[PDB]
RNA sequence: CGCAAGACGGACCAGAGCGAAAGCAUUUGCCAAGAAUGUUUUCAUUAAUCAAGAACGAAAGUCGGAGGUUCGAAGACGAUCAGAUACCGUCGUAGUUCCGACCAUAAACGAUGCCGACUGGCGAUGCGGCGGCGUUAUUCCCAUGACCCGCCGGGCAGCUUC
C-alpha cells in the first residue's frame, strides 16, 4: 500500500520458508492473492505484478508434496488462470518486467543475477505445465470417463503453448526459443490425416479465401517448418540424445502427413541404429514406436515387402507390450524385477498415442501372406530348397495346426481362414477377412486411405492367386485361353500380359507365350516328376554333404 | 441356507439391473446427448478407440456385472464345491451361464475352469463324508445335462469354441466313469443337440454321422420312447440324406 | 429445582519430566527463555574455581489497600482426668486469598562443594539421531504416525560382586 518496500520485503519474508516442514502449504497461495486484490495502483505497475505473479503461480505450484501423483483439475484450472492472466500482463505492455531499466520505476533486480532467466522463467513454468498435463494424462483411465473435461484442459494447454511462441523477445528472435517450438511440434507430432488434409481434402476451393484460411493452410506447415528452422536453433548442438530423439518425431509427420518417400529418405540417411546406442532409454521407445509408422505407411502404399521387413523386427519379439509400459512382472516368467519395471510406468505413456497391437499383427501377417503363398505354391510345386522358419510360415504353421476350427472368431483365425482361400486360389475367400474381420476388428477402420488399400490388397491377392493356381495347374494344361484368366480374376489383358510375361522370364517356366494372339502353349510334364525330382534331390543331397565329411577329415 | 443365499443373489441381480437401465437410459443418453459432429478430441483418438456408450456404461455398469462375477465365482463355488446334497447348484450354474452370455465372456473360462477342477477334485478325490458315489444316478444325471446344455449353448452362443470342447471332453470323461449304469432319457437329446451344434464347423461327414447316430437313438428311444409321428421319421431321413451327400474329397492342403 | 460467593484443579499422576535453587499439573492464545541431539558451518585459547560486590530465595511474621467460601493460632464453651490451661467435640478472631512494599531464615538433607582423567557386569525408563525380518494408519501406493528389534550420545534411577 506504500511503496513497493514493505511489500517487497514481505515478498521476501513469504518465498522463505519455502520447503521446511511448516509449510500450510496452501496459504502461502492464499496470501500471494493477498498482496494482489489488494494491489490497486497504479502505472507503477501494471508493471511489476508479473513477477510475483510467476512466483505465486509458482505457490500454484509447489503445494503438491512430490513428484508422483496428478493435479486436482480445479488446481488444474486455477493454474491456468493463473497463466492466462500473466499473459495478458506481458503482452500488451512491452517493457521487460523483471530488468531493462527505464525512468525507473520500480524495481531493483539488476542486482540479482540477470533480469533474464527470471526473464526466461515463464518457458519453465509453461514446460512444466505441459508436463504436468502428461502427468494427468496417465492417471485417468482408459476406454471410459472423467475424460473429457481433461481432454478439454488438454486443448487448453495446446492453447497456452501456441500462446508461447508468437511471443519471442529472447534475446529477440531465433537463437534459442527452439524449445518452446520444441513442446509445440510434441503437441504436433502424433495428429492425423485429417488434419494434414484439411489443407487438401476439405476442398481447397471450397474452403474460404479468407488471411486466416491461409494461416490455417500454414498451421499446417508451420511444424514441419520449425524442423528447417530450429534445427539451426540447434543446429548447434549436436547432442545424441536429442537429435536421436528429434529425428524419429520428424520421420513421423513426413509417411502419415505426406510422402513416405521423404520418410523412408530420412532415416536412411541419418543411420540412427548406431546412434540410438548412445542415447538413453525413452529414445529406444521412439525408435521402436518410429518403426511400427513406416511399416504401417509401407502397407498403406501398398508395398508388401517393405512392411514384412519393417513389421518383421517387432514380430520377433513379443516385447512392444513391455516398450509401451505395459508389461506384467509375469506375463510368460521373464519379466522381473518389481521396482524397475515402475520406472517405464512413470515414463510412458499417455493412452492417445497408442494403436491396437492386433492391427500391427494382422498388418504383418497379411504383407507377409501375398510374398509366401505363391512362394510355397512353387514349393510344393518342388521348388522346394528355399523352406525359411521363424517367419510368417511359423506364425501361420502355429493356426494351421487346430483340427477344431470352423468360422474364425479372432484376428489370427481370420488370417488364417483368408490364407486358406489364398491356397485354394479363390479372390473370394481373401474378401472375407479383408471386409469383415477388419469391421471386427477395425483394421479397416482406422485408416481414410483402407479405401486405397482395399484396392492395393484385392488386386494383389487376385494377381498372386492366379500365380498359385498357375503353380500346381501348370501340368495340366496344354493351352490357355489368357482371355479366361483376365475375365475370372476381374484383371484386364494389359496387365496379365505384363503378369504372365514376368511370370515366364522370372519363375523361369517352360511356357511359349503368344501376347499379340493371346495364348499360351506349354505342355510341361511330368506328374511322376514330384518323385523322380525328389530322389534326384534326395540323391543329390548326398554328394554334397559327403564332400563337407571329406574336407572335415582332410 | 438356500433362503438366505437365493435371496442374496437375487438383491445382487436387481442391482446390477438398475446400474444398467440407469447408465443405459439417463448417462447413456448423456452421452450421445445432442449431436455427434466434431468431438474436439473425439476425432483424434478415433484410430484406437470405440463408441461413447461403452466408453462411459464401463463408469456405471461394468460395477455391478463385475460384482456379480465375483459373488458367483465365490459363492457356491467357495463355499459348496461339493459337501452332500442341496442342488441349488443347478440355478448357480444357469446364472453364471446367463450372465456369462450376456456380460463379459471371459468369465466362461474361468468359471469352466473352476467347475472342471472341482470335478477333478471329487473324481480324483474321493475322502471325505461327501456324497457316497455308486448308483445314485439322481443327482449324476441332474448336474450332468445341466453343465451339457449350459456348455453347448453358451460356447454356440458366445461364438466359443474351445469351451465346448471342454464340455464335451468332460461329458465323456463322465460317460467313461460313468458307464455303470444302463442309460436314462436326455441321451437322445444331447446327442441331437451337439450333431447339430456340429453340422458345418466340422465337415457334414462326422456331423451327418452323429446325425444317423442319433437317428439310431431315436429307434431305441422309439422302442422305449414311443413316437407316433411320420413327419418326424420324414425329417431325420432328410437329414441323415443330407450329412451324407455334401463332400466326395477333403482338401489337405 | 434454580441462583450467588469464594476457594480449588481429583482419579488419570509414575524410584516419570522441566528448573540454579526455592519450586512447577483444567482449556486455548500470545510474550520472551533454555537443555539435549544433528552438522565435512564460524571464531581460535576466548578457560577452571572464586575475597569484594550482585540476583533469586518455602512457610510464618510486619506495613498499606482489596477480599474473606474453607480451614483456623488466640479466645469462649462441652467432655475426659485426683488435677487437664492438653490430646477429643462445638463455636470462633488474627491468619489463610489477591495487589504493592518489607523480612533472608528451615532436617533450605543426597545431612555427601565445583571442574577434569582413569577403572566391572546386566536389564530398564525419558529425549534426540542412525540401522533394520516384519505386522499397523490412510489415498491404492517407501509423506511422518503407532507396535517390534538393534546401535550411538547425554539424563533421572535400579539390580549384581573377593
Amino acid at each position: 500500500e506504500i511503496t513497493h518496500a514493505v511489500v517487497i520485503k514481505k515478498l521476501n519474508e513469504i518465498l522463505q520458508a519455502r520447503g521446511k516442514k511448516g509449510t500450510d502449504r496452501a496459504a502461502q497461495i492464499e496470501l500471494l492473492q493477498l498482496l494482489v486484490q489488494i494491489a490497486s495502483e497504479n502505472n507503477l505497475g501494471e508493471g511489476v505484478i508479473v513477477k510475483i505473479k510467476f512466483n505465486i503461480i509458482a505457490s500454484l505450484y509447489d503445494y503438491n508434496p512430490n513428484l508422483a501423483t496428478y493435479m486436482k483439475p480445479e488446481m488444474w484450472q486455477k493454474c491456468l488462470d493463473c497463466i492466462n492472466e500473466l499473459m495478458d500482463i506481458l503482452f500488451a505492455n512491452p517493457n521487460i518486467f523483471v530488468g531493462e531499466n527505464i525512468l525507473e520505476e520500480s524495481e531493483n533486480l539488476q542486482n540479482v543475477d540477470q533480469p533474464l532467466r527470471v526473464r526466461g522463467c515463464i518457458l519453465t513454468l509453461v514446460e512444466r505445465m505441459d508436463e504436468e498435463f502428461t502427468k494427468i494424462m496417465q492417471n485417468t483411465d482408459p476406454h471410459s470417463q472423467e475424460y473429457v473435461e481433461h481432454l478439454k484442459d488438454e486443448a487448453q494447454v495446446c492453447a497456452i503453448i501456441e500462446r508461447v511462441q508468437r511471443y519471442l523477445e529472447e534475446k529477440g528472435t531465433t537463437e534459442e526459443i527452439c524449445r518452446v517450438y520444441l513442446r509445440r511440434i510434441l503437441h504436433t507430432y502424433y495428429k492425423f490425416d485429417y488434419k494434414a488434409h484439411q489443407r487438401q481434402l476439405t476442398p481447397p476451393e471450397g474452403s474460404s479465401k479468407s488471411e486466416q484460411d491461409q494461416a490455417e493452410n500454414e498451421g499446417e506447415d508451420s511444424a514441419v517448418l520449425m524442423e528447417r528452422l530450429c534445427k539451426y536453433i540447434y543446429a548447434k548442438d549436436r547432442t545424441d540424445r536429442i537429435r536421436t530423439c528429434a529425428i524419429l518425431c520428424h520421420i513421423y509427420h513426413h509417411a502419415l502427413h505426406s510422402r513416405w518417400y521423404q520418410a523412408r529418405d530420412l532415416m536412411l540417411m541419418s543411420h540412427l541404429q548406431d546412434n540410438i546406442q548412445h542415447a538413453d532409454p525413452p529414445v529406444q521407445i521412439l525408435y521402436n514406436r518410429t518403426m511400427v509408422q513406416l511399416g504401417i505407411c509401407a502397407f498403406r502404399q501398398g508395398l508388401t515387402k517393405d512392411a514384412h521387413n519393417a513389421l518383421l523386427d517387432i514380430q520377433s519379439s513379443g516385447r512392444a507390450k513391455e516398450l509401451l509400459g505395459q508389461g506384467l512382472l509375469l506375463r510368460s516368467l521373464q519379466e522381473r524385477n518389481q521396482e524397475q519395471e515402475k520406472v517405464e510406468r512413470r515414463r510412458q505413456v499417455p493412452f492417445h498415442l497408442h494403436i491396437n497391437l492386433e492391427l500391427l499383427e494382422c498388418v504383418y501377417l497379411v504383407s507377409a501372406m501375398l510374398l509366401e503363398i505363391p512362394y510355397m505354391a512353387a514349393h510344393e510345386s518342388d521348388a522346394r530348397r528355399r523352406m525359411i522358419s521363424k517367419q510368417f510360415h511359423h506364425q501361420l504353421r502355429v493356426g494351421e495346426r487346430q483340427p477344431l476350427l470352423g468360422p474364425p472368431e479372432s484376428m489370427r483365425e481370420h488370417v488364417v481362414a483368408a490364407s486358406k482361400a489364398m491356397k485354394m486360389g479363390d479372390w473370394k475367400t481373401c474378401h472375407s477377412f479383408i471386409i469383415n474381420e477388419k469391421m471386427n476388428g477395425k483394421v479397416w477402420d482406422l485408416f481414410p486411405e483402407a479405401d486405397k488399400v482395399r484396392t492395393m490388397l484385392v488386386r494383389k491377392i487376385q494377381e498372386e492367386s492366379l500365380r498359385t493356381y498357375l503353380f500346381t495347374y501348370s501340368s495340366v494344361y496344354d493351352s490357355i485361353s489368357m482371355e479366361t484368366l483376365s475375365d475370372m480374376f476381374e484383371l484386364d489383358l494389359p496387365t496379365v500380359h505384363s503378369i504372365i510375361s514376368k511370370m515366364i522370364i522370372n519363375e523361369e517356366l517352360m511356357a511359349s507365350l503368344d501376347q499379340p494372339t493371346q495364348t499360351v502353349v506349354m505342355h510341361r510334364t511330368e506328374p511322376t516328376a514330384q518323385q523322380n525330382l525328389a530322389l534326384q534331390l534326395a540323391e543329390k543331397l548326398g554328394s554334397l554333404v559327403e564332400n563337407n565329411e571329406r574336407v572335415f577329415d582332410h | 441356507l438356500e433362503d438366505v443365499v437365493r435371496a442374496y443373489l437375487k438383491l445382487a441381480e436387481e442391482k446390477t439391473e438398475a446400474a444398467k437401465e440407469e447408465s443405459q437410459q439417463m448417462v447413456l443418453d448423456i452421452e450421445d446427448l445432442d449431436n455427434i459432429q466434431t468431438p474436439e478430441s473425439v476425432l483424434l483418438s478415433a484410430v484406437s478407440g470405440e463408441d461413447t456408450q461403452d466408453r462411459t456404461d464401463r463408469l456405471l455398469l461394468t460395477p455391478w456385472v463385475k460384482f456379480l462375477w465375483e459373488s458367483y465365482r465365490q459363492c457356491l463355488d467357495l463355499l459348496r464345491n461339493n459337501s452332500r446334497v442341496e442342488r441349488l447348484y443347478h440355478d448357480i450354474a444357469q446364472q453364471a451361464f446367463k450372465f456369462c452370455l450376456q456380460y463379459t465372456r471371459k468369465a466362461e473360462f474361468r468359471k469352466l475352469c473352476d467347475n472342471l477342477r472341482m470335478h477333478l477334485s471329487q473324481i480324483q478325490r474321493h475322502h471325505n463324508q461327501s456324497t457316497a458315489i455308486n448308483l445314485n444316478n439322481p443327482e449324476s444325471q441332474s448336474m450332468h445335462l445341466e453343465t451339457r446344455l449350459v456348455q453347448l449353448d453358451s460356447a454356440i452362443s458366445m461364438e466359443l469354441w474351445q469351451e465346448a470342447f471342454k464340455a464335451v471332453e468332460d461329458i465323456h470323461g463322465l460317460f467313461s466313469l460313468s458307464k455303470k449304469p444302463p442309460k436314462p432319457q436326455l441321451m437322445a437329446n444331447y446327442y441331437n443337440k451337439v450333431s447339430t451344434v456340429f453340422w458345418k464347423s466340422g465337415n457334414a461327414l462326422f456331423h451327418a454321422s452323429t446325425l444317423h447316430r442319433l437317428y439310431h437313438l431315436s429307434r431305441e428311444m422309439r422302442k422305449n420312447l414311443t413316437q407316433d409321428e411320420m413327419q418326424r421319421m420324414s425329417t431325420r431321413v432328410l437329414l441323415a440324406t443330407l450329412s451324407i451327400p455334401i463332400t466326395p474329397e477333403r482338401t489337405d492342403i
